[PDB]
């Protein structure tokens, strides 16, 4: 640290390289904060969270229990403990409150005054932050597992959204819409991710142990479908062509844009080439995943390395990904961990779990 | 203010590339050189670099390479920016008119992208068949050179190979090859890939990679006969061609890493090497015809290089960012025949008043390691030189009018060792003559006009007086017993000399020179001025003396030689000059000893009373004056190392440095063809000219040899504290001697508290004249000056240097252990007054109201200073990542922290506590920190950017601070400090950078701002930048999760730019407006004097 300083200072190395360099020290030296507490409201476990994606100042909650919170995370003190107060809530009482299990939650990406919320109860909510009322509301034949908007760009308005059908939904947020439709999933799409580096591109994964990725402009079919032998086994159709063993429940794309994370029931978890959707064969060792719905993990950034920070068990598996090796497992919760997500901004993650409680990790030195 | 301007006041010294071709004709031999936004070509001439253009880019300059196409008649310029705006460039020139035209321009930034961690790399192939880029980890642009592609439009290719340290294009290849390192886990490799540009894609390499080095850093791609690539690791250099390998490990390399080369033979059988420590290297290569064997030789030391390029006949240039950039000739040993001075990193500066004048003056922590200094940087008056004639001895100068009719001088008179000379000086030619009546051979102590169309002339012998209209020579005075003359003093009716202890006083009448007071003094005459002041007769009443022995200013009653005042100056170094004269009204008396120090005094043409004494020390040197007259005022001249112009403004004594070298003597000499000029001379030559109107920085070098830290000047002490570190290498001895062991007195960190190569810090004592060291206190093993203060504490009336420190051991990431230590220097001993041990690293201290600041990693706490000489721990504020950066206004702190930006934090005196007051929630990583005023605050961003918060203005929110500004500057800032150097916009603040580059911000008010904010868009439109990148783009914050339009901020050197654009295109920009023509240029030209 001494030496960070003494080098940026005397310009021996860039100064954006010692800042990598050290945002990855840190992700290293993880640990669970003790200091720092998230105000408990959920009654149902928490199934996602989201931080707002410039300058990271608040977080969306959703539960098993049809809520959305919405936290400050940030500390006005003079110390350094502090609990995250829930600024707003879609609670019991609101009118628009979600029936089932709040699945999934995102901040309507380039504008923060919107926020979305997708539910088992078949419908995904585009809600407006400040004046905490719905503004779109959809429904579906089905539950909606994941959805997603682009963090690209503004060059279009839709979203997409994973449900129990084996078609994928395009919703378009500009006016009513969605009479999009991805075709060739054959059971439900538990997960949906646009590519972080191409504007058109979405990634979707499947309970029929595949996964796909589509430019959405076009009309039909997709780019490409994982094959997880890269092809060097001959299979009768209908085997060929899949991600994982199991149902693929979770997706994540590196910071970069240029490679796909899946993680399937098979207890795998898959790097791909995002461009040939060629597997790089990465090792991990085995990855539990047993949950029947989605799964929400996430990827480090802005650091010299490149980490994935996946629920494993009641714990959270923080690995490498590239170099595949396990960095640690974080352990804070009593039960299952849904999810986790991470704060770009000091490299600190949060965690949420069927213990119905928001966990804080942060680097510690 | 919200609305700021920011203008460069140093541009940068760094050089972070330079590279050699033929740029601006076929052919000349051009030398180009980046410093950092700014651009210098040079021709390389028979004797020297003629310098030809400097341009700024707006941009840093990240690759810099020229290459020749098929069909161009000489060199292109590519050039990419660290924004990653790429361009080609041509050099055109129209008659003596000389541009630098875009041939083809293009950003080739991406989205997103992991960037690489051994940074940005430019390539170009052999043949021209591409431009290679590596900007990002996994992909490798690839911008054609194939088709004509004027907008340089790029595309990628995917690189399996996330690590790569570094690569090269092959030469001798039938389609372009690249050849680079890379790291897996395995280990580092050499690597080749064809790559295809139909297929957009990699190819199979000619050669298949093989293992390398565990270290090795760096690819050398070899010419067209031995063909391949070679390897320099830290220990070992390998050759590969994909056929043969060759590898050779020299111990005497082992000593450093290799950081740069150049081939020096285009056949590439000698490469030039650098490491970080300094040492030139040659790179041998012995030879149907392949590659025998390798060989390294030691060539020299150079500055530590970041980069360096053979230019011809054993001249070498070495860029350097880390110290004095050179031009060295190669001998066994190697010698600077050019130094181009570089304010290295400037880690810490402080400004310093010194002299109690109107101005301020900076002294900078530069450089490191070998490179190391303190840089003096202040403004001064230069001078033109008409004509310098050498004449090595001078021993003084006078005018002389020889035509009695003539108002104007005609003669100017030398005085040497045994003897005098005379000069004729017709017109604008100087030819050596003679007078009549005044002898050669004798050294003349004073000369001149005198009463009733007469000349005199004093000399170690007699004091002869000469008749003018006849000339030859009337009266002659000599002592009684024929003993030599001591020293002289005349004016145009009396004179006086001295003879040792004994006075002649000496009046001039027609034909007469007549005696007439007489007196022997107490010790030995020094000096001597009978000036007359207020004249109302042209005798003056007083006399002018001082002594040997006792060290004495004296004045004396002129007709009787009665003692008037006797003031005791003191001290071993006696007095070598004196002088009266009035500026304004007021009457001073002014005395310098031969130190440098210049006494001035409230002076009485009655009393003779000198009162309210004062003195400034302006050199080292025996200072002499001499009174000359400027148009309207009288001004005197003080010849010495740091030649001075004194004169006064507002009834207060101003002292102009001139940025001359040094000067032993001088009078104004106006002739017909030399008009109202000064007459210097220097031990070798005698110099003609006048004072340059405009002041330009003049800039000082001492050098330390070691690494300065932070600097900070105690007054009352007259010295600067300044921290430095040293290496040392395994018990430890150092590599060199430093400033640290040229200690006159030194002493070591007694210290109980806490119980290959380490850094040794040290608390350097340094003279504020000499600049000597005059003390160097060595810390404990392992420990670290972080933070130094120079200030009074509580009720005690002590002046202390107080340093906080940090415990570094190996086996920890950050110091759990530290301390602050308080130290008194007084009557020249470093005395040791109080320790105070801390959980940890202390990175900065502020003297707050009596009390001392402090921020321990985490921790923001106060201390106050006990009556029991102690520090006592009154409030902490813990809510922080890491707090580097304080800076206080009244009861306010500001605080820079690692990554949460920047807080203002107060004092509440009743609680005895701190509350934060606002925050800014936009994460940012600061290099400074600095407060403008009680509402806005200033900040410098890690990725090159500055902006300002401001206190808003309802809700418990107003602990909010709002971004009233966003600018991005293009350098790293490491210090802010209000102070300015000179002497329509309120404040001013200094920065300095790694690059070297010194700015300045300043406060406007919403009117100009936006007067000023139209200008710029308006100028935009107008001027043509170099790589057609756009100015607003420039300027735009950005960082890895923003990028924003600049706001609340002027660009300076855009405006600037005003004044040098064509009288037609000025006409263009002024147009409508909110204002015409030369009103802009006034105001362009006010907002020149702040700088």
């Amino acid at each position: 640290m001494l030496g960070f300083l003494s080098a940026r200072q005397t310009g021996l190395e860039d100064p954006l390289r010692l800042r990598r360099a050290e945002s990855t020290r840190r992700v290293l030296g993880l640990e669970l904060n003790k200091d720092r507490d998230v105000e408990r409201i959920h009654g149902g476990g928490i199934n996602t969270l989201d931080i707002e994606p410039v300058e990271g100042r608040y977080m969306l909650s959703g539960g098993s229990d049809g809520v959305i919170v919405l936290y400050d995370l940030e500390n006005s003190s003079r110390q350094s403990y502090y609990t995250c107060k829930a600024v707003c809530s879609i609670g019991r009482d609101h009118p628009d409150v979600h029936r089932y299990s709040v699945e999934t939650v995102q901040w309507y990406p380039h504008d923060t005054g919107m926020f979305t919320s997708s539910s088992f109860d078949k419908t995904l909510k585009v809600w407006d932050t400040n004046t905490l009322q719905t503004a779109d509301v959809f429904n579906f034949e089905e539950t909606v597992y994941s959805h997603h908007m682009s963090p690209v760009s503004t060059k279009h308005c839709l979203v997409a959204v994973g449900t129990r059908g084996p078609k994928v939904q395009l919703c378009d947020l500009k006016s009513g819409s969605c009479s999009h439709i991805l075709q060739g999933h054959r059971q439900e799409i538990l997960a949906v991710s646009w590519s972080p580096r191409y504007d058109y591109i979405l990634a979707t994964a499947s309970a029929d142990s595949r996964v796909k990725l589509w430019d959405v402009r076009r009309a039909s079919g997709c780019l490409i479908t994982l094959d997880q032998h890269n092809g060097k086994k001959s299979q009768a159709v209908e085997s060929a062509n899949t991600a994982h063993n199991g149902k693929v429940n979770g997706l994540c794309f590196t910071s970069d844009g240029l490679h796909l994370l899946t993680v399937g029931t098979d207890n795998r978890m898959r790097l791909w080439n995002s461009s040939n959707g060629e597997n790089t064969l990465v090792n991990y060792g085995k990855v539990c995943n047993n949950s029947k719905k989605g799964l929400k993990f996430t990827v480090s950034c802005g650091c010299s390395s490149e980490f994935v920070f996946v629920p494993y068990g009641s714990t959270i598996a923080v690995y490498t990904v590239y170099s595949g090796e396990q960095i640690t497992m974080l352990k804070g919760h009593y039960k299952t961990v849904d999810c986790c997500v991470f704060q770009s901004n000091f490299q600190e993650l949060y965690s949420g779990s069927r213990d119905c409680n928001i966990l804080a990790w942060v680097p510690s030195l | 203010m919200s609305y700021n301007y920011v203008v460069t006041a140093q541009k940068p010294t760094a050089v972070n590339g330079c590279v050699t071709g033929h740029f601006t004709s076929a052919e000349d031999l051009n030398l180009l050189i980046a410093k950092n936004t700014r651009l210098e070509i040079y021709v390389v001439t028979a004797e020297g670099l003629r310098p030809v253009k400097e341009v700024g880019m707006y941009g840093k300059i990240a690759v810099m390479e020229l290459f020749r196409p098929k069909g161009e008649s000489k060199d292109l310029l590519f050039i990419l920016t660290a924004k990653y705006n790429a361009c080609i460039l041509e050099y055109k020139q129209s008659g003596e008119s000389i541009d630098i035209i875009t041939r083809a321009h293009g950003n080739v930034q991406d989205r997103i992208g992991r960037p690489s961690e051994t940074g940005i790399i430019g390539i170009i192939d052999p043949e021209c068949r591409m431009i290679g880029l590596r900007l990002y980890d996994g992909l490798f642009k690839v911008i054609p050179l194939d088709r004509d592609n004027k907008e340089l439009k790029a595309f990628n290719i995917r690189l399996e190979e996330l690590h790569v340290i570094d690569v090269k294009f092959l030469y001798g290849c039938q389609a372009p090859t690249i050849c680079f390192v890379y790291q897996d886990p395995q280990g580092r490799h050499v690597k080749t890939y064809e790559v295809s540009l139909r297929e957009k894609e990699f190819n199979k390499g000619p050669w298949k990679q093989e293992n390398v080095e565990a270290e090795a850093s760096m690819v050398i791609a070899v010419p067209e006969p031995f063909g391949g690539a070679i390897i320099i690791g830290q220990e070992s250099i390998t050759y590969h061609n994909g056929d043969k390998y060759l590898a050779i490990a020299p111990p005497i390399i082992k000593q450093s890493t290799i950081v740069c080369h150049n081939r020096v033979d285009p056949n590439g059988s000698r490469y030039l090497l650098g490491d970080m420590e300094g040492r030139l290297f040659m790179l041998l290569l012995e030879k149907t015809v392949t590659l025998k064997d390798l060989r390294v030789e030691l060539l020299g030391e150079t500055s530590i290089a970041e980069c360096l390029t053979y230019l011809d006949n054993g001249v070498v240039f070495v860029g350097s960012r880390l110290g004095d950039s050179q031009l060295v000739k190669l001998n066994s040993y190697v010698v600077a025949m050019e130094t181009f001075t570089n304010l290295g990193p400037i880690v810490d500066m402080c400004v310093v008043d010194l002299e109690r004048q109107g101005q301020g003056q900076l002294v900078t922590c530069s450089g490191a390691f070998k490179e190391g200094s303190l840089r003096i940087i202040r403004n001064g008056i230069g001078i033109h030189e008409h004509a310098s004639i050498d004449l090595p001895g001078i021993k003084g100068l006078w005018p002389l009018r020889s035509d009695p009719n003539r108002e104007t001088d005609d003669t100017l008179v030398l005085s040497f060792v045994g003897q005098t000379r005379v000069l004729m000086l017709n017109g604008e030619e100087v030819e050596e003559t003679e007078l009549m009546g005044f002898v050669d051979d004798q050294q003349t102590f004073f000369c001149g006009n005198v009463a009733h169309q007469q000349l005199i002339q004093i000399t170690s012998a007699s004091v002869r007086l000469v008749s003018q209209e006849p000339k030859a020579l009337v009266s002659e005075w000599k002592e009684p017993q024929a003993k030599n003359i001591s020293v002289a003093s005349c004016n145009s009716s009396q004179v006086v000399v001295a003879v040792g202890r004994a006075l002649y006083y000496l009046q001039i009448h027609p034909q007469e020179l007549r005696q007439i007071s007489h007196t022997e003094m107490e010790h030995e005459v020094a000096c001597l001025d009978i000036t007359p002041l207020g004249d109302s007769n042209g005798l003056s009443p007083l006399c002018a003396i001082g002594l040997w022995t006792d060290i004495s200013a004296r004045i004396l009653k002129l007709p009787s030689f009665e003692l008037l005042h006797k003031e005791m100056l003191g001290g071993e170094i006696i007095p070598r000059s004196i002088l009266m004269t009035t500026f304004e009204s007021s009457h001073y008396l002014l005395c310098a000893l031969g130190d440098g120090a210049l006494f001035y005094f409230g002076l009485n043409i009655e009393t003779g009373l000198l009162s309210d004494r004062k003195k400034v020390t302006l050199g080292t040197q025996p200072t002499v004056l001499r009174t000359f007259r400027s148009l309207s005022t009288t001004n005197v001249f003080a010849c010495s190392d740091r030649p001075t112009v004194i004169y006064s403004s507002n009834h207060k004594l101003v002292f102009s440095n001139v940025n001359l070298k040094e000067v032993n003597y001088m009078c104004p000499l106006n002739s017909d063809g030399y008009p109202d000029s000064l007459a210097l001379a220097n031990n070798s030559t005698l110099t003609i000219g006048t004072i340059d109107e405009i002041q330009k920085l003049h800039i000082r070098t001492v050098p330390l040899y070691e690494s300065p830290r932070k600097i900070c000047y105690q007054e009352v002490s007259q010295c600067f504290g300044v921290l430095s570190s040293r290496i040392e290498v395994q018990g430890t001895t150092a590599l060199r001697p430093s400033a640290s062991t040229q200690a006159l007195s030194s002493s070591v960190s007694s210290s109980k508290l806490f119980s290959e190569e380490v850094e040794v810090h040290n608390l350097l004592i340094i003279d504020q004249h000499t600049f000597e060291v005059l003390h160097a206190h060595q810390f404990l093993q392992n420990e670290y000056a972080l933070s130094l203060v120079s200030c009074k504490l509580g009720k005690d009336p002590n002046t202390y240097f107080i340093v906080g420190t940090a415990m570094v051991y190996p086996e920890e990431a950050e110091p759990k252990q530290g301390r602050i230590v308080v130290f008194q220097y007084s009557d020249g001993k470093l005395q040791t007054v109080a320790e105070k041990e801390v959980k940890g690293a202390v990175y900065s201290m502020v003297e707050f109201n009596g009390k001392l600041l402090a921020s321990i990693n985490s921790t923001v706490r106060l201390y106050e200073w006990t009556t029991e000489k102690e520090l006592r721990t009154e409030c902490n504020h813990y809510n922080n990542i890491m707090a580097l950066y304080l800076k206080t206004k009244g009861d306010f702190i500001l605080v820079g922290d690692l990554m949460r930006s920047v807080l203002l934090l107060a004092y509440k005196p009743m609680e005895g506590n701190f509350e934060e007051i606002a925050r800014d929630f936009n994460p940012n990583w600061m290099s400074a920190v600095e407060i403008l005023d009680d509402d806005n605050f200033l900040g410098a961003e890690n990725a090159f950017n500055l902006f300002v918060c401001q206190k808003d203005s309802t809700d418990e929110e107003r602990q909010h601070l709002q971004e009233v500004g966003l600018f991005h500057l293009g350098e790293f800032v490491n210090v802010f400090c209000h102070g300015s150097l000179v002497m329509p916009t309120q404040g001013s603040v200094l920065f300095g950078t790694v690059n070297g580059m010194i700015g300045l911000v300043t406060s406007l008010s919403e009117s100009w701002y936006n007067l000023l904010l139209d200008m710029q868009n308006r100028l935009n439109k107008v001027i043509k930048s170099v790589g057609k990148i756009e100015h607003s783009f420039w300027r735009s914050f950005h960082t890895e999760r923003k990028t924003e339009p600049a706001t609340g901020f002027i660009d300076g050197d855009l405006i600037e730019s005003f004044l040098d654009i064509s009288r037609p295109k000025m006409q263009e920009v002024v147009a409508n407006l909110q204002a015409t023509a030369d009103d802009l240029i006034k105001v362009v030209e006010e907002l020149t004097r702040i700088h």
